[PDB]
């Protein structure tokens, strides 16, 4: 009845819900490419039944009060590290960025409330995304922010949330989805791992996010992670409106080399990369000819430090999409670290996907304890190595 | 992506 972190531990587990879903079995190897089941031509019109005393409510995130209720649900009940020491603390303005990209739909912001008190106790979301998977491009959704209030857990409310968002996506004619999780489910198309780059090692060690390496003093740890005060790449500057087309061009061409990627329109590129303070940072390299040849980006996602008397929060930057054509990726990411340090971040996180393994050890990242499993719903295809995953979710 | 990691 409890989740699994490893593929061998998950293989002895029973998946009463996921056995009912159009996903491959954990045990079988996938030899084909295509949908698990044909598209449905008649879709259930009625919402799935919730347990007595709870009701569906679609959340208007343009209402400041409602957005704050969602902030609070996530702030108090969303994903923790496996030791229950830190919890994601997505900000209201970040949530609006992640949940209202181009094509967002109100019915896909799927809340659960207590009938009597109106308290928000559950959420799940879908946003539309065009996804390139091996040799197929298809319209899908990305599922994120699945959250059940701690007091409502282990009562089969999450399967109801999954079925209800599935139904609402089916009604719009979409039959595939992509999603990620730290737990093992049937069946990962790719397995990634977070790595962490200390920026403020003293704070990270004090709050036990990080620990002193074997036979290393704090003084040595400070010198080890020390960074230059300014970046080194010539012509590095924040992305501006005039850069939207070339950033779209660079990204589109760069992503062709991977096997699971988004296909963004120019409007989606504007949404996902145009800088917004405390949400998304994008820096381009404009060379001596005035041409933009590279860019780096990272998003802002702090965590709550639970039950700590002094340090309440950790400011974390997450590597987003980094595109190099003239500047070495190593130099780009070195400058990303310098920029994050300048902007007050305590740690810089990056997955081992795309080409990130080429710089992780060199730039003094340390391996994390969390896997990031990538999944497709209703799509059969062979799994891929982390290096071929070219998709980053919020 | 619904996975909270910290260094091993
Ligand atoms: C065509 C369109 C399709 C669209 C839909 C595509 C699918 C989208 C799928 C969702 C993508 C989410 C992507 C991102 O949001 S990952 C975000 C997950 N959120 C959190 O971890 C927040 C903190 N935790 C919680 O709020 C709850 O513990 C959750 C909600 C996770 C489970 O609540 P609870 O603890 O009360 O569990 P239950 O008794 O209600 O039900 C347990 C059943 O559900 C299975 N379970 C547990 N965790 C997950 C999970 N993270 N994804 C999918 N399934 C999960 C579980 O193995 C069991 O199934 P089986 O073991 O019996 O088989």
């Amino acid at each position: 009845q409890g989740p699994a972190k490893t593929m061998e531990e998950a293989s002895k587990r029973s998946y009463q819900f996921w056995d009912t879903q159009p996903v491959p079995k954990l045990g079988e190897v996938v030899n084909t490419h295509g949908p698990v089941e044909p598209d449905k031509d008649n879709i259930r019109q009625e919402p799935y039944t919730l347990p007595q005393g709870f009701t569906w409510d679609a959340l208007d995130l343009g209402d400041r009060g409602v957005l704050k209720e969602l902030y609070t649900l996530l702030n108090e009940n969303y994903v923790e590290d496996d030791d229950n020491m830190f919890r994601f603390d997505y900000s209201p303005e970040f949530l609006l960025w992640a949940l209202r990209p181009p094509g967002w739909l109100p019915q896909w912001h799927c809340g659960v409330r207590v009938v009597s008190s109106r308290k928000l106790v559950g959420f799940i979301s879908a946003i539309p995304a065009n996804i390139h998977i091996y040799d197929t491009e298809k319209k899908m959704v990305e599922i994120n922010f699945l959250c059940v209030h701690k007091k409502l857990r282990s009562k089969r409310v999450a399967p109801v949330l999954i079925r209800e968002i599935t139904r609402r996506v089916h009604l719009e004619g979409i039959f595939q989805a992509v999603y990620t999780a730290g737990v093992v489910l049937p069946k990962p198309v790719g397995t990634c791992r977070y790595w962490h780059r200390s920026l403020n090692p003293r704070k990270l060690i004090e709050v036990k996010f990080s620990h002193l390496s074997r036979n290393m003093t704090m003084q040595r740890t400070m010198k080890l992670y020390r960074l230059p005060e300014t970046p080194k790449t010539a012509g590095l500057r924040p992305m501006e409106t005039k850069d939207i087309p070339v950033v779209h061009q660079l990204l589109t061409r760069y992503l062709k080399q991977f096997h699971l990627t988004p296909v963004m329109s120019q409007e989606e590129v504007e949404h996902w990369f145009y800088p917004q303070e405390n949400i998304i940072d994008t820096f381009v390299v404009e060379n001596a000819n005035g041409e933009v040849t590279d860019f780096l980006s990272f998003y802002t996602l702090p965590s709550t430090i639970m039950n700590h008397p002094t340090h309440k929060s950790l400011k974390a930057a997450y590597s987003f999409y980094n595109v190099h054509t003239q500047t070495p990726l190593l130099d780009l990411m070195s400058d990303a670290l310098v920029l994050a340090k300048m902007k007050g971040f305590d740690v810089f996180n990056a997955l081992d996907l795309m080409e990130n393994k080429t710089f992780l050890e060199k730039l003094k990242f340390g391996i994390g304890d969390g896997n990031l499993q990538y999944y497709l719903y209703n799509w059969k295809c062979p799994s891929m190595g982390a290096e071929k995953v070219g998709l980053v979710l919020q | 992506g619904a996975s909270f990691s910290k260094p091993r």
